[PDB]
DNA sequence: TAATTCCCCCCCTTCGGTGCTTTGCACCGAAGGGGGGGAA
């Protein structure tokens, strides 16, 4: 029993619980009075003023139904090492040791903090509260208290396979090995036992300018602002010698300069285009935000940084072609894909800027969301600033 | 008597004391229905007598119950509500009718006095003194404490809730054939058994209950249809509201059309093509709450129509979970939908209205996926499943706006329905320039200070006009720029803009706005046959904008 | 002159946060005000 106290001067969690479909509140009480028959939970009354939002998600391949609780906003206000060479290997593979918490069990002081509550269809009845007594999962709090055995329950297997650099992250084991796909099946089928992905194809997109030969009054002010604004990104950019050369009132389709200077000018921006940015280091201190902007035909584009123009990381999340008529879908994916990568990576889940309604999210994201960890995440509203980031 | 369930332990918020509030002098008449109350409550020791160790106080007083001729006592125990601790409440939202499936039996009980038979914390008790203010010889008042949970805290909804599951639970453990609506006090109790066993079980409820301390008297007991249960009267297979009497008023004030427009929302759950945009509207400027408005004639004929639409009676019908639910939606105007959920044609399973304006400027497709949104959220609190919805917009229209959009953008399962007035997009941004058009270069720039402005354009034909703006912005004054452009131009335009805040505004396609010139924007783009719009950047000296600036 | 509490819905108004248009507009989301509905 680790005592556990939220941040000073901070109080408890007091989030509503979102409306839930008939099938996620069957499994949410099936779940929830088994882990009461064991013990893992215990009913409460109105007196405990905190509450988490709470449901149920249907993971890969498993068929059966999982507790979700949001325990973001505790997280918060809990107040309690990366793998230098994570993303070194080629076949890091995700493990969800979630059941290894119940075993724990959470102080007397902190449970008040971790109270959900069960709807029922039709408010046919008020709803069902209750309160964690183990390591709840989903809190940031829980790997903090069972690390120390478990390190203990890895020790042997971190001296078998000594090319295994592991992380521990909220509720998954992400375990690299560079090895072949044939033995890291072995290797992860050992583990498990023992016990009871691509982080190195990821690359940045980088930006890139129009190839054609006749430029058009329209294709000129369009390759001029997007230089213009990458040259927040990328000192060097210039400009001028191109916009000397659109001078006058001319009409929008003419074809004016063909060959004069500012192919040279076009070329040399081009070559400085094609560099890896330097600086942008990572400060493990300020938070990172994700930007996440829709392309088209089930196209999406994202990029990680800490302070903005300076990108961490800029890439690409296709998935599918537009026969998923499903936006939600496919932004709750590629959220997800870009939450592992970062925590492959960095280790640190970022804060998301969703270009989405706050309401089509808050309705459908439940329904897809297939992660043992939620990340925070805001809404934006940035009309096109004519491709750019494309 | 008093409830043998354990009592929810309650403590004040930290460094704070009880309440000392003196008790108001009441009325003749009040008294004794006090005293009378309180010499009932005390001989069964849910109110006991204290004496001068206890030094806190709340005034009392009583209104009238719904019996009309009992009353109801109250305390008003403000201040202990702000010195009482926070509670977590247990009610989530109001079942509806609609949500419920036929049953071959239905009984509704009400528990008779439901708070004073739930014990409340004794370390807690002695702030909830109180005096009952005998008004013959001043005084002495009598003291009195409560040792059940009081009328007006607000920590005894949540706690008598909270209190009335435990004490269900163990009846519902061993009946999972029988339901049991529960709101408050209020129980629905429903099954398929024959009538003679659904009573004979019902008395196996009523004992259950009266062995827990709460009694089930007699005249709250329902037997029969129609049964009064939240405000609905429920048939053996529909349901309906109870009677709705609306105002025939020759003036109207400010609170009597509040009132007005409150009782057509509430009769909009069920009767359908209530209208109250324009009602709503004459409540626009804080007006007090006396002064009398009169009645436009925009707002008479929607008064008349949903006068006309309640003469008739309507009924509702009860769930059936086998089928599935099909939510139509029509486009009533000036951005009001109504919607119908049902499963089969013509019964109604409910029936709505959408009539928000979220956002400055916004369209009919926008407005349309918030009300899909609204009425999925609904029917997922009501029936926990997403209906399939018939759209009065084509799949075209949908299909080009989702793929144009810039923002993610789903509706569920659905299908088009050829109900005019149809959903549609009155104009659309071309992806190219336009070969064969004038090209402007529109640019407008206000001042900050003196606010006075100066917004033109300028063509490649030779062609420019500057006219100054007075009492501007610099947003709007690039919004009469570019209006400027559409003005005086031919039925195909090329027109390059300079601010991103009008680029925002205008490819988003909005129908309506807040404001008269983007309507006056969207108007001349209606009558426009092809427009593109272009973006440059400011101060680099591009070509054409210098003309203009 | 009556005076209370707790939930759900609606409409309208103020005000603070945020971001770009940059120290001042434009916009949006919470909170409050009234009103209905349900209960003590
Ligand atoms: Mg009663
Ligand atoms: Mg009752
Ligand atoms: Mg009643």
């Amino acid at each position: 029993t680790v005592p556990v106290k939220l941040k000073p001067g901070m109080d408890g969690p007091k989030v509503k619980q979102w409306p839930l479909t008939e099938e996620k509140i069957k499994a949410l009480v099936e779940i929830c009075t088994e882990m009461e028959k064991e013990g893992k939970i215990s009913k409460i009354g109105p007196e405990n003023p905190y509450n988490t939002p709470v449901f149920a998600i249907k993971k890969k391949d498993s068929t059966k139904w999982r507790k979700l609780v949001d325990f973001r906003e505790l997280n918060k206000r809990t107040q309690d090492p990366h793998p230098a060479g994570l993303k070194k290997k080629k076949s890091v593979t995700v493990l969800d040791v979630g059941d290894a918490y119940f075993s724990v069990p959470l102080d007397e002081d902190f449970r008040k903090y971790t109270a959900f509550t069960i709807p029922s269809i039709n408010n046919e009845t008020p709803g069902i509260r209750y309160q964690y007594n183990v390591l709840p999962q989903g809190w940031k709090g829980s790997p903090a208290i069972f690390q120390s055995s478990m390190t203990k329950i890895l020790e042997p297997f971190k001296k078998q396979n000594p090319d295994i650099v592991i992380y521990q992250y909220m509720d998954d084991l992400y375990v690299g090995s560079d090895l072949e796909i044939g033995q890291h099946r072995t290797k992860i089928e050992e583990l498990r036992q023992h016990l009871l992905l691509h982080p190195d194809k990821w690359t940045v997109q980088p930006i890139v300018l129009p190839e054609k030969d006749s430029w058009t009054v329209n294709d000129i002010q369009k390759l001029v602002g997007k230089l213009n604004w990458a040259s927040q990104i990328y000192p060097g950019i210039k400009v001028r010698q191109l916009c000397k050369l659109l001078r006058g009132t001319k009409a929008l389709t003419e074809v004016i300069p063909l060959t004069e200077e500012a192919e040279l000018e076009l070329a040399e921006n081009r070559e400085i285009l094609k560099e890896p940015v330097h600086g942008v280091y990572y400060d493990p201190s300020k938070d990172l935000i994700a930007e996440i902007q829709k392309q088209g035909q089930g196209q999406w584009t994202y990029q990680i940084y800490q302070e903005p123009f300076k990108n961490l990381k800029t890439g690409k999340y296709a998935r599918m072609r537009g026969a998923h008529t499903n936006d939600v879908k496919q932004l709750t994916e590629a959220v997800q894909k870009i939450t592992t990568e970062s925590i492959v990576i960095w280790g640190k889940t970022p804060k998301f800027k969703l270009p989405i309604q706050k309401e089509t999210w808050e309705t459908w994201w439940t329904e897809y969301w297939q992660a043992t960890w939620i990340p925070e995440w805001e809404f934006v509203n940035t009309p096109p600033l004519v491709k750019l980031w494309y | 008597p008093i409830s043998p369930i354990e009592t929810v332990p309650v403590k004040l918020k930290p460094g704070m004391d009880g309440p000392k509030v003196k008790q108001w002098p009441l009325t003749e008449e009040k008294i004794k229905a006090l005293v009378e109350i309180c010499t009932e409550m005390e001989k069964e020791g849910k109110i006991s007598k204290i004496g001068p160790e206890n030094p806190y106080n709340t005034p009392v007083f009583a209104i009238k119950k719904k019996d009309s001729t009992k009353w109801r006592k109250l305390v008003d125990f403000r201040e202990l509500n702000k010195r009482t601790q926070d509670f977590w409440e247990v009610q989530l939202g109001i079942p509806h009718p609609a949500g419920l499936k036929k049953k071959k039996s239905v009984t509704v009980l009400d528990v008779g006095d439901a708070y004073f038979s739930v014990p409340l914390d004794e370390d807690f008790r002695k702030y909830t003194a109180f005096t009952i203010p005998s008004i013959n010889n001043e005084t002495p008042g009598i003291r009195y404490q409560y040792n059940v949970l009081p009328q007006g805290w607000k920590g005894s909804p949540a706690i008598f809730q909270s209190s009335m599951t435990k004490i269900l639970e163990p009846f519902k453990k061993q009946n999972p054939d029988i339901v049991i609506y529960q709101y408050m006090d209020d129980l629905y109790v429903g099954s398929d058994l024959e009538i003679g066993q659904h009573r004979t079980k019902i008395e196996e409820l009523r004992q259950h209950l009266l062995r827990w301390g709460l009694t089930t008297p007699d005249k709250k007991h329902q037997k029969e249809p129609p049964f009064l249960w939240m405000g609905y009267e429920l048939h053996p297979d529909k349901w309906t509201v109870q009677p709705i009497v609306l105002p025939e008023k020759d003036s109207w004030t400010v609170n009597d059309i509040q009132k007005l427009v409150g009782k057509l929302n509430w009769a909009s759950q069920i009767y359908p093509g209530i209208k109250v945009r324009q009602l709503s509207k004459l409540l626009r400027g804080t007006k007090a709450l006396t002064e009398v408005i009169p009645l436009t004639e925009e707002a008479e004929l929607e008064l008349a129509e949903n006068r006309e639409i309640l003469k008739e009676p309507v009924h509702g019908v009860y769930y059936d979970p086998s089928k599935d639910l099909i939510a139509e939606i029509q486009k009533q105007g000036q951005g009001q939908w109504t919607y119908q959920i049902y499963q089969e044609p013509f019964k109604n399973l409910k029936t709505g209205k959408y009539a928000r304006m979220r956002g400055a400027h916004t369209n009919d497709v926008k407005q349309l996926t918030e009300a899909v949104q609204k009425i999925t959220t609904e029917s997922i609190v009501i029936w926990g499943k997403t209906p399939k919805f018939k759209l009065p917009i084509q799949k075209e229209t949908w299909e080009t706006w989702w793929t144009e959009y810039w923002q993610a953008t789903w509706i569920p399962e659905w299908e088009f329905v050829n109900t005019p007035p149809l959903v549609k997009l009155w104009y659309q941004l071309e992806k190219e320039p336009i070969v064969g058009a004038e090209t402007f270069y529109v640019d407008g720039a206000a001042n900050r200070e003196t606010k006075l402005g100066k917004a033109g354009y300028v063509t490649n034909k030779g062609r420019q006009k500057v006219v100054p703006l007075t009492n501007t912005t610099n947003q709007k004054t690039e919004l009469q720029a570019i209006y400027l452009a559409l003005q005086d131009s031919g039925l195909e335009v090329n027109i390059v803009t300079n601010s991103q805040y009008a680029l925002g505004i205008i490819q988003a396609q909005p129908d309506k706005s807040e404001s008269e010139l983007v309507n006056q924007i969207i108007e001349q783009l209606i009558k426009k046959e092809k427009v593109y719009l272009a973006w440059v950047p400011a101060h680099k000296g591009i070509g054409g904008n210098e003309q203009v600036d």
